[PDB]
């Protein structure tokens, strides 16, 4: 439950914070390791 | 010329922008690239079309470099001022950035040379660009790098004597002296085919380009699928056609069967392949075979369809590498195993990637269908049955577009979300390009 | 008590000693050597003015000390990695040994930010890892590579803080691990951001600049009363020695 | 381990024989100098001398003073990365 | 000890810190002489023998 | 995750006993992950220990020859004698080692300290002379009190 | 992934070993020796410049087919006590 | 009358004149010596003709000598253009003979000076190998010109004794398979002497084999061991100063491709950018210009070693000299790899610059910056110049 803008815009890039950010990584696959064999 | 000199002053000046003010550096950097896309358009305008073949010359002297317009150097320095602004939305560090400069200004001046050795000169500068570009240090591939370059260098080893014959045999490697004087067109002809067959993808010297189009980034990908491989076509239209004019007639069946080779091996080779960025890598070697044959075919309006058929590909492929890039870069894999669904979680990417499909598969109201209805109207004149073997082998095509098509998009809703804004807009100049070329290209 | 005289300093002992009370101006250098040990530091480096690096101190590459900050490398080595920015008044320091038995340098990888006021001492930090504003890095303590720790934490003695992973707190306890994308990107971009703000700094520096224009006046006015003193400074520390020889060798027998 | 652990206590055996002092059978593989085979610390320091010329050696005066066994010894050759 | 050895560092300080600006320009100086005199193909080397703490001539040294 | 144990510098601890080229046996500690020749430079031991790796692409990397027990041959890392790295290694023993080859003879950076190199006791190995360029060279002997820790850079050029 | 390297590490390494317990020899007899052989013998080959050109090429080729590798050069002789 | 030769008496009057300033400022202690080597350089201005290849040796030696330190140093460097310059006037073998024995003395004795450190052994050790093998070349030389001439009665050089005095020439130059020499010189000797060994004396020898040299002979055979041996070396061997001597016999061998077709303006002007790039290599202290020397040696098109290396290739075959040419192309195929290798290790890393601390700060940044500036050069180079 991040919050990553505040309420006037404002990207923030929560370094610090305890929530997991939602960022380009986001949808990485799980690689599977015979797949990439 | 001054206005060239301008616009190369002005992008070079990226370099001195301090690092801090990341807004001024990505807004001078695609300006930089904005500036010639409308100087392009005003010499299409300024273009007389019942006028002479050369129009807007100039030659600076005993220096070599002088150059012209003709209507192929021009659709295809079009091609290249729309596609660089879509490289800079791509990039991120000021050393992309110069990269893609410093290829613009290189591509813009060998696009429309009138010298052999300044064509020479101005193309194969790019080659430490190419190396540094693929070969990049944690995302790259050193391999591909290092094939692209050693191909290229390979051939243009095999020119650079013949070009230095025919200077000693004449005076001059200006093309307009070049095409009236008498030379050994052997040797020269040898020279001219080992450098534009690599440059092409022809068989056997084609095995760079798998490496090298899937292991550059999406925006090395776009320059080198839709602008580089042109320069062969270009080669042939401009500086080989005209000057030994008797090695083209005589090497037509050695030409024609590396052409139908590469066409059919090229596409079954295609249907094998498991990564999504090499199925799209390989379509492009069967294209430039048809390119090349319709250019050699010389027969009813060859440089119009094929250079009709550079531009068409030009238009398409970029795209489709794009398409894959926004699937690498959101999900971290090329693979196929990896996608299935895309449909119903990115509806307007599998859209675009289905319009796109049919437009690479010379479907009609896109441009590649006109083009190679022409390409092979230009084949058709000198003999049937080779027109006949690119007519019956359209089923090939379509099996392994409609597969990779129907193995990522449909089936179980796997993979990211949908297309951004900037996605969007780095995949719609293309579209609109497409869509106008395909319905209304011409008045 | 320990005398502040050395006759085996490497360029000798010092011929007149000036009390810090009777300083007028403010002589702090900010680049120095204790006795034999002397800073080794790249041509790009930003020094901040009144920031203080002395001793053995290695810097390499695009690596900036910011305003007020001290690197004392007095009782062991301090190294400062590639592009690795150490801000506004943190201090590093360095033990003689410590409890885990390995080398007591203190050790900063590359592309490595400390925030405003940390302090690190003989401890050692691996490439990309960002340490927060109050926070304390103690002796012989390990910070892997690819690691965050939050603002205002203790890094105990002889501690470890895993790959991969934020941490935070006094002691420093789990909080979460980082995203693929913070580890491939985010860390390189706050040590290159901070280069970024240093090379801005650097630009804009006029050294030796014009502060000395005022002190060579005064020195011109006590030329012009007579008052200036001419010292032979090669030539007294020479003499010093041979009485300081004469003296020792009058002791012994 | 850089060396096999029988043939090096073979042969510390074959030097322990030559000795008048010592009993030709009473030797074990695992014995003691001052308990088991009744030696001082000259016989010590020379059962130490033949054995650094068998095996090419040197073994200081507080290595050879740690050594109270015919165990000892072996283990003490067999660490040592030098042994012939 | 902690007490102890601040007092040890603190008289090396002070001893660094407390030199004239004379004294550092002329260290600055034999620094460059020094330097200087490390090459060992350096032409005074078969002649004149140096101070090593003040870069002067001490002696001849043949 | 619950109340198990904060992480310490010594559970990732290693200790070799290292003996070199004087018979003197010394403690080496290191941490997992460290290769051997790191360990050693941080030690203390002088420069006239290490050479460079003499690979292609690797010469910023100090070796050094060390003797390894049979029980430990078969943690250093394999090496495949037909690649590159190969060649490297040829070239090493070649040049570097000569008639001071033993079967226990490895080269440091090629062993990667983990759990169970914990307690190994190795050797330093002697070394002919060699040059690299006019900053880098030994002349064949090692009579020189300054350590490789204090290099501040390792040159290739 | 990664690949596995082929082989044992054991055997692998006694294969890196082999040959190389040896002095080298100084260079100096190697570039006499070329010296000699070019002030000397390097005349013959002044009329081979005037031969059919499928002979030259031929001749490269052998040479090029017959040449032995200075670098990771090893004899069997080096290491018997006799012939 | 005496007087049409005042340059040789001011010249040795120089001579005199220097050993006596440089002995009074010894005397004094000085630990530096700019003001002798201020005089030397004047004394080079002073004794050069008013020819193009004789002031571009004395502008590069001027140049040369901001490199070297010491008294005796300058004294040897001086002694050894006296035996440059006079080389490129030389019509005899005799004096041919001394101005080539001159040289190698004090390249010799500058071998065995200069070194420093760890490395002062392996210096020694490549000089006397050196020396060794110089003097059976010497007296090959001396044994061929006696039999020359007792052949002839007189000083020409004209015969079949001609081809032996050409393989003197070609050990000079070190041309493979004569070339191990210069292999063992540049992996011990200090950077300063191996950048004065690249560039004066091949100056100095091809100058006096376009003035007053003819055979009736070939060195093809020598192209082709200098190209495939160099590239192949420069290929497999992972030290740097290898490479570049590797590197070196490949040049050589294009410069032999370039004298045995004729046509000594491509000679001249690849020398020319040889030398500058040269100049560039061995003074680098930023290594991100190392990359700039990468792409200048391999021949890639904007920069001015493609320019050097493209008119020796054209006139290679305007006079139909195609598999010398052939090989050549090879062996440019294949020094690509390798310069791309010095790119990889150079340019894509991290840059890291030492300041310096005892002053003289970066003190040969003036000249690498300027010869850098061979990106500029060729707008000169393209049209007929050198000629
Ligand atoms: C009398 C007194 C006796 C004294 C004897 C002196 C010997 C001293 C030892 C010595 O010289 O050390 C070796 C020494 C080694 O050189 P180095 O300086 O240490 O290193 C340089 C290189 O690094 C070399 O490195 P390396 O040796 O470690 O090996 C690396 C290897 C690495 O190699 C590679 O990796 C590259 C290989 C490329 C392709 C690989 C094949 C892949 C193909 C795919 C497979 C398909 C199948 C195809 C089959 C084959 C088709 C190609 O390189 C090679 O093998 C290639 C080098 C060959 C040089 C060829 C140049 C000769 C002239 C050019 C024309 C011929 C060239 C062939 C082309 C023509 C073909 C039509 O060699 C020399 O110096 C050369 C001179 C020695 C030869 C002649 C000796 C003179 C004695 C004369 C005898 C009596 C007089 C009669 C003749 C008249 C006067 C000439
Ligand atoms: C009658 C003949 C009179 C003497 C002619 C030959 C002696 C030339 C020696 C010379 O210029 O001494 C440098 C000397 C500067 O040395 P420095 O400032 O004591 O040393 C500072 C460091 O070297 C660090 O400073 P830097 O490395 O930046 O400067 C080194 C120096 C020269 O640095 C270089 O060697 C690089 C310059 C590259 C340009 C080469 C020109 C060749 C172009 C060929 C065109 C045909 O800088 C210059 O460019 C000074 C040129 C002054 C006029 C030269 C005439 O220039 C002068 O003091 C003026 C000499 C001019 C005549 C008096
Ligand atoms: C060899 C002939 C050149 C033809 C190449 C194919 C061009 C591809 C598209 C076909 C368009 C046909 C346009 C016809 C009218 C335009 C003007 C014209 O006449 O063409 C010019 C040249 O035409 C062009 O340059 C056409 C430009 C086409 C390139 C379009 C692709 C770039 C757009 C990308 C997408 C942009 C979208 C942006 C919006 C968001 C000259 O050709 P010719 O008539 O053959 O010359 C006469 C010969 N002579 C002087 C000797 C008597
Ligand atoms: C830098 C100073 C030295 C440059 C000398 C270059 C000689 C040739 C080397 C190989 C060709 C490389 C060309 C790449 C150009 C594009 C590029 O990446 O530019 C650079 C800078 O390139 C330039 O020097 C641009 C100016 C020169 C060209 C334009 C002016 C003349 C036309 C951008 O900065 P970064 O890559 O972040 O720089 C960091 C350096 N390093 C890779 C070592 C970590
Ligand atoms: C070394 C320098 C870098 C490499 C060489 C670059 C050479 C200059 C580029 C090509 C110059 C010719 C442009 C094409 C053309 O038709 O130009 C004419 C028309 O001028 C134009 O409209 C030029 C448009 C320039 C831009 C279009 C693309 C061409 C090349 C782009 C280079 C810069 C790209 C910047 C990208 C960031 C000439 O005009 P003029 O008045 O000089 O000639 C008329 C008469 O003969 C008098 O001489
Ligand atoms: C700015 C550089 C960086 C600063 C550092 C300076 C470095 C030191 C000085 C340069 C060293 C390199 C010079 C090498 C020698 C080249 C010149 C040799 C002479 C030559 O080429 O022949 C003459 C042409 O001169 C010419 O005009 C030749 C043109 C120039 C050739 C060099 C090309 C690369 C630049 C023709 O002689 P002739 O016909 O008059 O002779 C007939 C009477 N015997
Ligand atoms: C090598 C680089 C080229 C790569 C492809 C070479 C393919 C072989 C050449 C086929 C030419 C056609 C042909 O056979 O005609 C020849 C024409 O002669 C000729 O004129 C022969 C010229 C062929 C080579 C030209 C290529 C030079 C490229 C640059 C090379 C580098 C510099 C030069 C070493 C002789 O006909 P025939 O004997 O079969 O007729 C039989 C009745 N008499
Ligand atoms: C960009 C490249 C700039 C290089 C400048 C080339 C200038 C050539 C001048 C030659 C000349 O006028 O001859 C003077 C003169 C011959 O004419 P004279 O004065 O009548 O004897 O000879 C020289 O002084 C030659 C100078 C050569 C300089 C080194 C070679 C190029 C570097
Ligand atoms: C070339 C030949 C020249 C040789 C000349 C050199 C000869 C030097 C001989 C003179 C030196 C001495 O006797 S030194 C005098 C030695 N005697 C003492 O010290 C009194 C105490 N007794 C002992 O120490 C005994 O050795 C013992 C009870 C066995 C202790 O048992 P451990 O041993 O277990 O300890």
């Amino acid at each position: 439950e991040a919050k990553q803008f505040t309420p006037d815009g404002k990207y923030m890039p929560g370094i610090f914070s305890k929530a997991k950010p939602l960022d380009r990584s986001t949808q990485w696959v799980h690689k599977n390791p015979y797949i990439e064999a | 010329m001054f206005i060239s000199v301008l616009l190369i002053l002005f992008a070079l000046c990226v370099t001195l922008i301090p690092e801090a003010h990341y807004h001024m550096v990505r807004v001078w950097s695609f300006v930089a690239t904005i500036i010639p896309m409308w100087v392009v358009t005003w010499m299409w305008w300024n273009f007389d079309a019942s006028g002479h073949g050369l129009q807007m010359l100039v030659i600076l002297g005993r220096s070599h470099l002088a150059f012209g317009i003709d209507g192929v150097a021009l659709s295809l320095m079009l091609l290249t001022t729309v596609l660089f602004p879509i490289c800079m939305m791509l990039l991120r560090t000021v050393a992309g950035f110069m990269t893609f400069i410093l290829l613009e200004v290189l591509v813009l001046s060998a696009l429309c040379v009138l010298d052999l050795l300044g064509f020479y000169i101005l193309f194969e500068a790019s080659l430490i660009l190419l190396f540094l570009l693929i070969g990049r240090a944690p995302y790259g591939s050193l391999e591909a790098a290092y094939k692209i370059v050693l191909y290229t260098m390979a051939g243009s080893l095999v020119l650079l004597p013949t070009l230095f014959m025919i200077y000693s045999e004449c005076g001059t490697t200006n093309v307009l002296y070049m095409t009236c004087a008498y030379n050994h067109q052997t040797v020269l002809g040898w020279g001219l085919l080992a450098v534009l067959a690599v440059k092409i993808p022809l068989m056997p010297v084609h095995l760079w380009l798998p490496e090298a189009h899937v292991a550059a980034p999406t925006a090395g990908s776009v320059l080198l699928a839709g602008v580089l491989l042109k320069l062969g076509g270009i080669g042939f239209l401009r500086f080989m056609l005209p000057v030994v004019p008797e090695f083209c007639v005589s090497v037509f069946p050695l030409v024609s069967t590396l052409c139908l080779v590469s066409f059919l091996f090229s596409t079954l080779s295609t249907l094998r392949q498991i990564d999504l960025k090499k199925i799209v890598a390989y379509s492009s070697i069967a294209h430039m075979s048809m390119v090349t044959l319709a250019i050699f075919s010389q027969s009813e309006f060859s440089a119009y369809s094929s250079s009709f058929l550079m531009i068409a590909h030009g238009l398409i492929s970029p795209a489709l590498f794009l398409i894959v890039g926004i699937l690498y870069d959101r999900a971290h894999t090329k693979f196929i195993l990896y996608f299935s669904g895309l449909g119903a979680s990115m509806p307007i990417g599998s859209t675009l990637f289905f319009l796109f499909t049919l437009g690479n598969l010379a479907f009609p109201l896109f441009p590649n269908f006109i083009a190679e209805v022409l390409c092979m109207v230009s084949i058709f004149a000198v003999h049937e049955l080779l027109a006949y073997v690119f007519c019956v082998c359209q089923v090939l095509g379509a099996a392994y577009g409609f597969w990779a098509f129907n193995r990522v998009v449909h089936g179980l809703p796997r993979g990211p979300a949908d297309v951004t804004r900037t996605e969007f807009h780095t995949v719609l100049p293309l579209l609109i390009g497409a869509v106008w070329l395909g319905i209304k290209p011409m008045a | 008590g320990v005398s502040s005289q050395f006759f085996d300093a490497p360029n000798g002992p010092s011929v007149k000693q000036v009390l810090i009370e009777d300083e007028w101006y403010n002589r702090q250098r900010s680049i120095f050597p204790l006795l034999d040990k002397e800073p080794y530091y790249p041509v790009d480096v930003f020094v901040a003015p009144n920031a203080v690096v002395c001793g053995d101190v290695d810097i390499y590459g695009g690596a900036s000390v910011f305003f007020g900050a001290v690197l004392r490398g007095d009782l062991n080595k301090i190294r400062l990695g590639n592009r690795s920015a150490i801000l506004d008044r943190a201090v590093v320091h360095a033990a003689r040994a410590v409890p885990t038995g390995l080398n007591a340098a203190t050790l900063i990888g590359e592309k490595v930010t400390v925030e405003p006021y940390a302090v690190l001492r003989s401890c050692r930090v691996e490439p990309k890892v960002i340490i927060g504003a109050r926070s304390v890095v103690c002796e012989g303590a390990v910070v892997e590579s690819e690691s965050i720790l939050a603002p205002n934490s203790v890094v105990p003695p002889a501690r470890r803080i895993p790959s991969g992973e934020l941490w935070g707190g006094s002691p420093a306890k789990f909080i979460r691990k980082l995203t693929d994308h913070e580890r491939d990107r985010v860390l390189d971009d706050v040590s290159t951001h901070y280069h970024n703000l240093a090379t801005m700094f650097r630009r804009e520096a006029l050294e030796p600049g014009t502060a000395w224009r005022d002190v060579e006046a005064w020195r011109q006015k006590l030329v012009d009363q007579g008052e200036y003193e001419w010292i032979n400074f090669r030539e007294q520390k020479y003499l010093m020695r041979l009485q300081h020889e004469a003296e020792a060798l009058e002791k012994l027998t | 381990g850089f060396l096999d652990k029988d043939s090096v206590t073979e042969r510390v055996l074959h030097v322990t024989k030559h000795f008048e002092k010592i009993d030709a059978s009473k030797v074990s593989p695992a014995a003691s100098f001052e308990k088991d085979l009744g030696l001082d610390s000259l016989d010590v320091v020379e059962l130490v001398m033949a054995l650094e010329e068998e095996f090419g050696l040197e073994i200081p005066d507080a290595e050879a003073d740690k050594i109270a066994s015919v165990g000892d010894a072996i283990n003490y050759i067999c660490s040592n990365p030098m042994a012939k | 000890k902690s007490a102890s050895c601040y007092a040890e560092l603190s008289a090396i300080h002070k001893f660094e810190q407390s030199k004239t600006f004379e004294e550092q320009y002329t260290e600055s100086c034999i620094i460059k002489d020094r330097a200087a005199l490390a090459d060992p193909s350096n032409s005074v080397h078969q002649m004149w023998e140096y101070d090593s703490q003040t870069a002067l001539v001490a002696r001849a040294k043949r | 995750h619950g109340p198990a144990q904060t992480p310490t510098v010594f559970d990732k601890l290693v200790e070799v006993t290292v003996v070199d080229m004087n018979g003197i046996r010394h403690r080496v500690r290191g941490l997992q992950g460290q290769s051997l020749a790191q360990a050693l430079v941080e030690y203390g031991f002088p420069d006239t220990y290490f050479f460079p790796n003499m690979g292609f692409y690797t010469q910023h990397i100090v070796d050094a020859h060390v003797f390894v027990p049979k029980e430990f041959w078969g943690k250093v890392q394999n090496v495949d004698p037909e690649s590159d790295d190969g060649l490297a290694v040829k070239r090493m023993f070649r040049d570097i080692v000569q008639d001071y080859q033993r079967d226990t003879s490895f080269f440091a950076s090629y062993i990667t300290l983990g759990a169970e190199h914990n307690g190994m006791t190795v050797g330093i190995g002697p070394i002919k002379p060699w040059i690299l360029h006019s900053e880098w060279a030994f002349a064949g002997v090692h009579d020189s009190r300054n350590k490789q820790f204090d290099k501040p850079t390792v040159e290739i050029w | 992934y990664k690949p596995e390297v082929p082989g044992n590490t054991v055997d692998n390494w006694t294969e890196l070993r082999a040959s190389w317990n040896k002095e080298r020899a100084s260079s100096l007899g190697t570039n006499y020796y070329l010296n000699v052989a070019v002030m000397g013998f390097a005349y013959w080959l002044n009329e081979a410049y005037y031969f059919p050109p499928r002979t030259l090429y031929v001749g490269a080729l052998v040479f090029f087919a017959l040449y032995v590798r200075k670098a990771y050069f090893s004899t069997p002789y080096a290491f018997k006590h006799e012939y | 009358a005496a007087a049409a030769a005042m340059i040789e008496l001011d010249l040795c009057f120089g001579l005199l004149l220097l050993i006596l300033f440089g002995l009074l400022s010894l005397r004094n202690g000085h630990v530096s010596l700019a003001h002798i080597r201020f005089i030397c350089q004047c004394w080079l201005v002073m004794i050069t003709p008013l020819e193009v290849q004789d002031f571009a040796l004395c502008i590069l030696t001027v140049v040369l000598l901001q490199s070297f330190h010491s008294f005796e140093a300058l004294l040897f460097l001086l002694l050894a253009y006296i035996g440059q310059l006079y080389m490129m006037h030389s019509c005899n073998l005799v004096s041919f003979y001394v101005c080539l024995e001159a040289q190698t003395l004090c390249v010799v004795v500058l071998c065995g000076l200069l070194a420093r450190g760890a490395s002062t052994s392996f210096s020694v050790e490549a000089a006397l190998k050196f020396l060794l093998l110089s003097a059976m070349v010497s007296g090959m030389a001396l044994f061929w010109f006696s039999a020359m001439y007792q052949r002839t009665g007189s000083l020409d050089m004209v015969g079949q004794e001609t081809f032996w005095i050409l393989l003197v020439m070609l050990f000079k130059l070190g041309v493979a398979p004569m070339h191990m020499w210069s292999v063992d010189l540049y992996g011990s000797i200090p950077k300063s002497l191996l950048l004065y060994l690249s560039t004066a004396p091949k100056l100095s020898l091809f100058t006096f084999w376009a003035s007053s040299w003819h055979h009736d002979f070939s060195v093809g055979v020598f192209i082709l061991f200098s190209m495939f041996i160099g590239s192949i070396g420069a290929y497999g061997q992972p030290a740097l100063r290898s490479l570049f001597a590797y590197s070196t016999i490949n040049e050589i061998g294009l410069l032999l491709l370039a004298v045995e077709t004729a046509g000594f303006h491509t000679l001249y002007q690849h020398l020319g950018i040889y030398i500058i790039t040269q100049l560039l290599l061995w003074n680098l202290t930023d290594k991100r210009l190392f990359a700039l020397c990468a792409v200048s040696l391999a021949g890639l098109p904007p920069f001015a070693g493609f320019f050097g290396k493209a008119w020796i290739f054209w006139h290679a075959m305007s006079v139909q000299a195609f598999s010398l040419l052939a090989a050549a192309l090879f062996c440019t195929l294949l020094s690509l790899v390798y310069y791309l290798r010095v790119i990889r290790l150079f340019w894509t890393a991290p840059v890291h610059t030492a300041a310096s601390f005892t002053g003289a700060p970066n003190q040969t940044t003036l000249t690498s910056a300027c010869a850098v500036a061979l990106a500029f050069a060729p707008v000169m180079l393209v049209k007929p110049f050198v000629i």
